[PDB]
């Protein structure tokens, strides 16, 4: 019993981020399926300690 | 690329937390690390604005990925791999471009932050201080912590130690 | 008296990748990407799905007698990969792709 | 060491002010004076950060500023809900962070 | 969102103790949990700050050296370790969050925990 | 960001409508406005192609958007549309992003193209002239108006009022 | 845009050919050309790693774009136009863009080096050397190879020559 | 295309009048408008300026708090108003257009209306 | 204001130059000199601007500079319908645009 | 890859001759081919070099006015026409590939030819 | 013109070092001293290039430095087939480039 706004045969992925690596079949309102492993931007400056 | 962050300023500081840019002070009253507030605010405005138009401008609808078609149908289900293929092409090659660009554009923003600053508290001073080369600046005159966080500010009086300035030069 | 103009430095590990260098260390990232999921076959617009346990939708909507077991309206159907009670007596369901893609969803 | 009123009492409806200082230095609003409430035998709570903010849940009443080298907290129209100490906390280094006597 | 903190008691002077503090509601990644003690009749003190996701820690000079601050995000907890504890450690202590957006720390102290008791006497227990 | 636009010159001139950047003289003889020809032209041209760029650069075909299945072809008439959106949510992610990135872009340059200028100017007339603040230079000599052409031209003499600039310093 | 290639040096050198950004010695034991080791090597890494990202983030998969289809199932075939004529633009258009953003993020990128390298010898050589034009600094000492070698290596010695400018200024 | 002048005719002094200008086979939003006056046996005389997109307003020295000038590019009309005319301001009236690249003026005064005559005389029409 | 020659005349087929000047400064490129030519009883025509720049319907016989801290309109083989008066108009300021007396 | 020269012999003093260098197993145009003489007994001598995609030439001051060097990308050879040869040009000659990534010379000569004998001496064949 | 020792000896197993110096200057990294090797009768062979880089098949026993005004090679462990001349090229200008006499 939940609430979920995208589903995959494996689970359902409740996220607003706009890119997903877990399944290419979804059923309802989801991220773009792809093939990348890391997708992480940069927010804080470059750490030169 | 503005040569600040590992240009002419070589290091970051670990104690500093306030903030993102600041200063780091020394006279006798003591010394001490202060954020730069009105720098670091609209840093953080502005990022907070880029990640949110990088994650809300994505819209989607209710889909329904994923069809059944029998063993007659085989030309229909190589159709419809094809446009989950594509799709998946372009949105990964979109993605990483988009991460590996902005993340450029990130890290500049930062530098010339950092340089603006250089160049702001250098303008102010003048030929009241002197600069020794690792972003510090060494005051020919006597500026106590009232004097500090005029520079700090913008309000600087240049025409107020100007004459001790010189008769320190 | 001296006034030094510098950055913040943390001890942080999460690197970055850059158009022009990779695994660049940052203060701070976030993650445009999801990798988890909780598991579970969830509810869809606060709509639970049709499970269809060991039939599969042909044997429920023709009345397989061992489809008994087995909501009046679903946001999506879910078969199992055992689902194998169909039609008992053998022949050909007409149109069976066009029934299940319409059978999909039920107000 | 950081300097506040050890007690001080208003009537019910007025305005009062909380002051926060240090032993020798100056507050700025570089230094983020932080205003908590506490009563007895509670555990404290967030009333004002960085001098000007207020959290989601604190009523409109609680003000701060900073005037004449120290800072301020002002309580306009005080309740009976308003009798407790009044903490502040003022930042000077990383390792530095000196919480107020209370009032 | 609440913060619920364990690992109280009596302790000997010179001994060790270790408290706990768990937070349910959120998730410690993107807030820095720091720990405050106050004393009875006198006020609050700052004594350590734990950033995990940036890995910086703080310590206030009175507890430098003695005190430990570490932090599981994984596990959503954050633990206090105290060496050589004097007569005059005995406090009630709170383990706060401090907001921290994009790494840089805003100086907002916005939840707190109930606090546990900490007693140093070095009486017996009767 | 270079820090001239908002920056050290913390204004725009609503009088100077020749152009984009340029220069405010005021002597003995007169005082007015007057754009800088060449880095205006080159902004212009500069401008113009980049939205011909964004514009042009879309090549479409002669497309018939729009299919008829009846109701025994629903699974081809979702596939149909599948297509379309996936299309859809492409199109306007790609064309909003495309958008924002391009408006900083155009901004970084008008900025560094006023920091440009600026930097010219103070090249060519070295210690002749101080900085007095807000992007402006007090001589030490008397620039009449064939003076001030020539530093807006490029082609300032340096030695000719020399002497009198350590005259005057 | 900085202000260094096409700015405030004019030129190229053809006779530089070991490297990108470098120095034009002249003293009385003799002129040559010489690279920035470290400047040249970090920009070629860099370059190396903007092409292969470039490339090599295309992933493909085994397809067999190309489907037939007999007289009764035109509209199918229309479906399969429409698929591949809309990757065709949205791949044109995303290459095209992609090509003329980073065509100007490589030319800015080696103005800034340009730039940045002016700026570390000027911050070097401070009031021991003039700056006379195109990016040159005519010397008020008598620099030797030693010397000028120190320049380019980042380890010039203000206090050993500075009194020595001091008297020739 | 072309640029319509209309409102002309005889006013008494120190009286009102409007003249319009309507533009056809173009946009007036990428364009500035002015208007010039002819004196009979003098010469050209350069007036008013607006453009529009840029919401910005010129006036010569001369009639500078006299005439008013307003542009509605919906309708493609451009307006101009002469209060306190005086018996010097007689006078035959252009509604030029400028031409403007990325809101830049580029001093090309390209289209000229055929102009519309004023007459400023206290006389009485016969 | 702004000084023009009165009038001048030329043989068919001859050359000729207008020159345009201030009255008390120096023009310049950044004067913007504009040159229009007005047939008796028409609407003026605009011929050059910018100094060098013709519209896409001049004829290419003429032709601007600027000389001796004037402006000069250059009309190379003078036809009978070049008989007009020719205007000058000179950018000073925002609020300053001048027009030549004519010739 | 190897590089193969062609055209050596016997010229006069006075004389002029063309040497020829192809290349396989490599593309020319992502390398500077150089021409390196050894002198019998004496030591090794740069003559010319050419990048031609940036199309640049060099030449060394003993050769300058004398030798020139040629290049084509696209049949990949690379050819050395001497004029005025003196009786000090007999030597081995070889057409060597140096390293260049993006337009910037490395100065590594990695690949050498075979080399192919140049005598200038008067005597009769 | 480039100085090179006319000719040195080693004992197998051992280590020997070929130094390479300028006429009348000082050898530097932007120098960029190259050594190759060549058994007589055959095409040389390139060892070290930029003082410190190997091609993929050089052994790892030839090194090179830059020492005393200096560029030196270091053979370390010499066998039987290190019975070579060798050679520094050192890079002083685009239409210069000398070659060392051999050891």
């Amino acid at each position: 019993d939940c609430n979920t706004t995208c589903q995959t045969p494996e689970g359902a992925i409740n996220t607003s981020l706009p890119f997903q690596n877990v399944h290419p079949i979804t059923i309802g309102k989801c991220p773009k399926y792809v093939k990348s492993t890391k997708l992480r931007l940069a927010t804080g400056l470059r750490n030169v300690p | 690329l503005f040569g600040a962050i590992a240009g002419f300023i070589e290091g970051g500081w670990t104690g500093m937390v306030d903030g993102w840019y600041g200063y780091h002070h020394q006279n006798e009253q003591g010394s001490g690390y202060a954020a730069d507030l009105k720098s670091t605010q609209n840093a953080i405005d502005k990022i907070t604005n880029k990640v949110n138009s990088v994650i809300e401008k994505m819209n989607t609808q209710f889909t329904a990925v994923g069809k059944e078609f029998n063993h007659l149908e085989k030309r229909i289900e190589n159709l419809n791999k094809k446009v989950d293929d594509g799709f998946l092409d372009i949105w990964t090659y979109n993605a990483e471009l988009l991460v590996l660009l902005e993340n450029e554009r990130t890290l500049d923003y930062h530098d010339s932050n950092v340089k603006n600053l250089y160049e702001k508290v250098r303008n102010q001073l003048k030929n009241n201080a002197k600069e020794i080369g690792n972003g510090c600046f060494e005051f020919y005159h006597k500026c106590d912590n009232t004097c500090m966080e005029s520079v700090k500010n913008g309000t600087y009086d240049y025409p107020k130690y100007s004459e001790e300035a010189k008769l320190n030069r | 008296d001296t006034l030094c103009i510098g950055y913040h430095a943390n001890n942080s590990t999460d690197t970055v990748d850059t158009v022009l260098e990779k695994n660049v260390t940052v203060t701070h990232s976030v993650n445009l990407l999801e990798d988890k999921h909780n598991g579970k076959l969830c509810k869809l617009r606060g709509v639970a799905p049709l499970h269809l346990g060991k039939c599969n939708i042909a044997g429920w909507i023709l009345g397989n007698p061992e489809c008994e077991s087995l909501a009046r309206s679903w946001s999506y159907i879910v078969e199992t990969s055992n689902s194998d009670n169909g039609t008992c007596y053998p022949g050909d369901f007409i149109n069976y792709e066009e029934l299940r893609e319409q059978l999909s969803s039920v107000s | 060491t950081v300097i506040q009123e050890p007690a001080m009492s208003v009537s019910p409806g007025g305005t009062v002010t909380l002051t926060c200082a240090f032993s020798s230095g100056s507050v700025t609003t570089s230094n983020y004076p932080s205003w908590f409430q506490q009563t007895p035998g509670q555990t404290p709570r967030l009333l004002i950060y960085r001098t000007n903010s207020r959290p989601s849940g604190v009523p409109t009443r609680f003000s701060g500023a900073i005037s004449g080298n120290k800072a301020d907290l002002i309580i306009t129209g005080a309740q009976a809900n308003d009798e407790a100490d009044y903490f502040c906390n003022l930042y000077k280094s990383s390792d530095n962070r000196i919480f107020g006597g209370g009032t | 969102e609440k913060l619920v903190e364990s690992g109280g008691g009596l302790v000997q002077p010179g001994g060790s103790l270790r408290l706990s503090c768990v937070g349910s509601g959120f998730t410690f990644s993107n807030y820095e949990i720091s720990w405050v003690r106050q004393a009875p009749g006198k006020g609050l003190e700052w004594l350590a700050g734990d950033y995990s996701r940036g890995g910086t820690t703080f310590y206030a000079d009175s507890v430098k050296g003695r005190f430990t601050i570490s932090s599981d995000n994984s596990q959503n907890t954050a633990d206090l370790q105290m060496n050589s504890l004097r007569t005059e450690d005995t406090a009630r202590y709170y383990c706060v969050r401090g907001v921290s957006v994009f790494g840089v720390l805003m100086m907002a102290m916005d939840l707190w925990g109930p606090g546990v008791e900490v007693v140093v006497s070095s009486a017996s227990t009767k």
